[PDB]
């Protein structure tokens, strides 16, 4: 029961809801290709689903859905992914996973972090019990961004001074990495079977040149280039950080929030890294 | 056996008010003077102004600003309704301008900052005192402005406009005199605009003895600017006295203004709509009601161009409502607007509204 | 203190008020401007009264009367508990072409490089109003800005039709 645990336990989810936000809802009957295009054209990493027949929000559409479709149904660069181009959202959700996890605005930020880890999720819809409608989608990034405001002004405990290595936060065993030459199709495959969010791209030399992520994948939708996944991961990243084991938890947190990134590659003494620390791991370690 | 309400011995009638007689009350023991609005229940019973007086009472109740005449108490007897308020020795700012001259740039601003301060507090509380004039701006002993007749005031609603074209012709905004519906605060800015003119000039910016010609002057937005006027204040008036509301100054636009800024005391302040149809307005209402009936939705008819439609959810067994008001865009076009009526759980209100709306659009014209 | 104002909208040089509430003694009415007035705190109940208007006794024909078994016609007043609560007293007293579109409903916050899911504080007047996008690939897009407490949320439904 740290100071942060008691800090998160005190604040309502409402407190994080911005003064004026946009929310994109998709009817389950909507075409799945249209759904993904809408995410891009509106500029949102996810959107809640509405079953008009069931009269309730039955789930959420994320980039993870695209990664699973785009992989399951990619026949080739010569033949258009039929399924994606002519599936409804309800028909795809019927294929995959054969319920909707949310929170009340009057619920604690603690219950919100607990839910994110417990349910193994990234997006948490804040739905009003009175009205029944979704107001805002709570992300790990938003929660940690606000928690940061507390620790910059509040005196730091003994464990914040300690090293990532000695504190043991983040995955350091069986780290899924891609190569420069690895195609987007193989990459999507790894994302699917390893359940990871990002993959570091190593050079022919062995030094990590880049990093392919669930977010990079949406540029295939954006640039309407999704029909060829045979292109190298580097050829895909043509459209467009690190941390050391010995560094303090404090210094690490400051970087994650400032860079506004979702993870950090954990390097040894060299270019080649020993593991990866994530916002999820940081937030799990504070709750 | 002198007339008194408690320990306040009533005196001279200082005015007749929007609603009732306003008399003075000097306290038997403490000599403290109050102003008493006497709303005669025999006269209030008469109309359906009963609402317009419950509006004044309710609005004014929670307020406490330094430049808004304070409501000390409201006491109800079988005979009348008394509204005990703070009394000020200086009377009408109007009479001050009449008796003394035009106010000097420094004084004009001092008083303007105060009137605008009160006017801001009002809007910040979703209250809009239509009928803002120097006749309703009172002065105290050290002449601090005090806003006074909230009879013509009204409570601003989320997603709703207001029609009641009220207030003195000179001080009444172009959209008010025109009878077109407004949001609320634009109107008080246009009134506060003429108040400033009257302050710096001692005369009115739009004036004529023939009422319709005056109405034209107001709508033309064209008024005199004497040489003695500072160009900076002229520019501010030019903004507050804009005929088009969408071009008219906002309290923010004024706070941001350099003339207004000078010597300011810190105590004062801290995709397309609906579906458009070129058909006949009666034929549109006809087209819509046979489409509402098609969707089995129940409804009630307010104005011939206003309908309150209800829908029983076939799944969650809960009621969802919406306001359908027909407007007129062009000299040839008409627009139908869908507003949500927030009830007072198993399926979202917001999406249920979209669904109710989309179901109609599915059959209706353009 | 909740006193009942008695008025005499008649003429006369000297007017008095005799009542059950003052043991039928001539209380002088003070000439206001229009009427002759007197204000007395009267308790909850029935009270009869009369006026001594220039040496002549009368009731106010305007106010309710009561004729006795003895022939006396007096005015009457029922001071109810309802006559004291300001809003309870308010209820007891109760008993061509379509409008031109206001310019405020043309300003869209969805139309007008920070957060793409971040919008400005909307003018209260367009909350709950339906703004829809032109029907595209058989998909109709609907939007409305609604406020929850001090927060505003513009919900966008992607609905096939
Ligand atoms: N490349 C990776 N290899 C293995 N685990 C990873 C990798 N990237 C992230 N993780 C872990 O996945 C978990 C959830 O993080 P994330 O999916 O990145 O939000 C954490 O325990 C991370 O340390
Ligand atoms: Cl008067
Ligand atoms: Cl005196
Ligand atoms: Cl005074």
């Amino acid at each position: 029961s740290s100071v942060y645990t008691t800090f998160m336990k005190s604040h309502r989810c409402y407190d994080l809801i911005p003064t004026s936000s946009k929310l994109v809802v998709f009817d389950t009957s909507l075409q799945v290709k249209k759904a993904f295009f809408a995410l891009v054209t509106n500029g949102v990493r996810a959107a809640p689903l509405w079953d008009s027949k069931k009269q309730s929000f039955v789930g959420m559409l994320t980039i993870t859905d695209f990664i699973n479709i785009l992989h399951r149904y990619y026949k080739s660069a010569l033949v258009q992914i039929y399924e994606l181009e002519e599936h409804k959202i309800e028909t795809w959700r019927e294929v995959y996973l054969q319920p909707l996890v949310c929170i009340s605005p009057n619920a604690s930020l603690f219950d919100a972090v607990s839910s994110l880890i417990r349910n193994k999720i990234h997006r948490l819809p804040v739905i009003d019990p009175e009205s029944g409608n979704t107001l805002y989608i709570l992300t790990h990034k938003r929660i940690l961004k606000f928690l940061k405001l507390f620790i910059t002004e509040f005196p730091k405990p003994e464990f914040m001074s300690k090293s990532l290595e000695e504190l043991q936060i983040g995955t350091y065993a069986n780290i899924a990495m891609v190569r420069t030459t690895t195609p987007v199709y193989v990459a999507l495959g790894i994302f699917v079977q390893h359940r990871v969010s990002a993959l570091p791209v190593v050079d022919e030399k062995g030094r990590v040149v880049d990093i392919y992520s669930k977010f990079d994948v949406i540029n295939l939708a954006a640039e309407k280039t999704y029909n060829n996944l045979d292109v190298s991961v580097t050829k895909a990243l043509q459209h467009r950080l690190k941390c050391y084991l010995h560094e303090t938890l404090e210094a690490i947190i400051n970087r994650l929030v400032e860079a506004e990134v979702h993870r950090l590659v954990v390097v040894d003494e060299h270019d080649v890294v020993k593991g990866i620390v994530s916002l999820s791991d940081i937030l799990q370690a504070l709750v | 056996g002198r007339v008194k309400i408690g320990h306040y011995i009533l005196g001279d009638t200082l005015g007749v008010g929007t609603f009732g007689k306003v008399k003075v009350g000097k306290h038997e023991l403490t000599g403290h003077k109050v102003a008493v609005k006497i709303l005669n229940r025999q006269k209030i019973r008469s109309l359906d102004v009963v609402g317009k007086i419950r509006r004044e009472i309710q609005n004014l109740k929670l307020f406490r600003h330094p430049h808004i005449i304070k409501l000390y108490q409201v006491i109800s007897t079988p005979s009348d309704i008394f509204m005990v308020m703070e009394y000020v020795s200086g009377g009408e700012l109007f009479d001050y301008i009449c008796k003394n001259g035009r106010l000097d740039e420094k004084e004009s601003r001092r008083l303007f900052q105060q009137i605008l301060s009160g006017v801001d507090y009002c809007h910040r509380h979703m209250v809009v005192h239509r009928d803002l004039k120097p006749e309703n701006v009172l002065l105290d002993a050290h002449m601090n402005a005090k806003i006074a007749d909230f009879g013509l005031s009204n409570m601003m609603s989320d997603g709703e406009f207001l029609r009641t074209s009220c207030g003195s012709p000179n001080y009444a905004a172009p959209e008010v005199i025109s009878g077109r519906l407004y949001a609320g605060p634009e109107v008080d800015i246009w009134s506060s605009g003429v108040i400033l003119y009257a302050l710096l000039c001692g005369t009115l910016p739009f004036d004529d003895d023939h009422v319709p010609t005056l109405f034209k002057k107001i709508c033309d937005g064209i008024f005199y600017t004497p040489q003695y006027l500072n160009p900076s204040v002229i520019s501010l008036l030019k903004h507050m006295l804009q005929v088009d509301p969408m071009k008219r100054a906002t309290i923010k636009d004024i706070r941001e203004h350099e003339w207004f800024k000078q010597d300011l005391p810190k105590y004062l302040f801290p995709w397309h709509l609906g579906i458009r149809s070129q058909s006949r307005p009666n034929d549109i209402m006809a087209e819509v009601c046979r489409a509402i009936k098609q969707l089995d939705y129940e409804w009630k008819v307010v104005n011939p161009y206003y309908l309150r439609v209800r829908r029983k959810n076939p799944v969650t067994s809960t009621f969802s409502k919406m306001s359908l008001q027909l407007y007129q865009v062009d000299s040839r076009t008409y627009l139908l607007d869908f507003r949500s009526i927030d009830d007072e759980r198993p399926g979202s209100h917001t999406i249920e509204f979209f669904e109710m709306c989309a179901n109609l659009i599915k059959i209706l014209a353009q | 203190a909740r006193p009942t104002v008695f008025r005499w909208t008649g003429g006369g040089k000297e007017v008095y008020l005799s009542g059950s509430f003052n043991n039928w003694s001539k209380l002088p009415l003070t000439r206001d401007q229009n009427n002759f007035v007197a204000i007395l705190d009267l308790p909850e109940g029935e009270h009869q009264y009369k006026f001594f208007v220039d040496g002549q006794w009368t009731h106010d024909p305007s106010e309710p009367i009561v004729t006795s078994q003895l022939g006396t016609v007096n005015n009457i007043i029922q001071v109810k508990k309802t006559d004291f609560e300001v809003f309870d007293a308010l209820m007891v007293d109760s008993q061509k072409a379509p409008p031109i579109l206001p310019p405020h409903l043309l300003q869209v916050i969805l139309n007008k490089s920070c957060d793409p899911a971040l919008l400005p504080e909307p003018n209260h007047v367009m909350l709950n109003h339906l703004y829809a996008l032109s029907i595209k690939d058989g998909v109709m897009v609907l939007s409305a800005t609604h406020r929850y407490k001090k927060k505003y949320v513009t919900t966008l439904l992607y609905k096939p039709i």
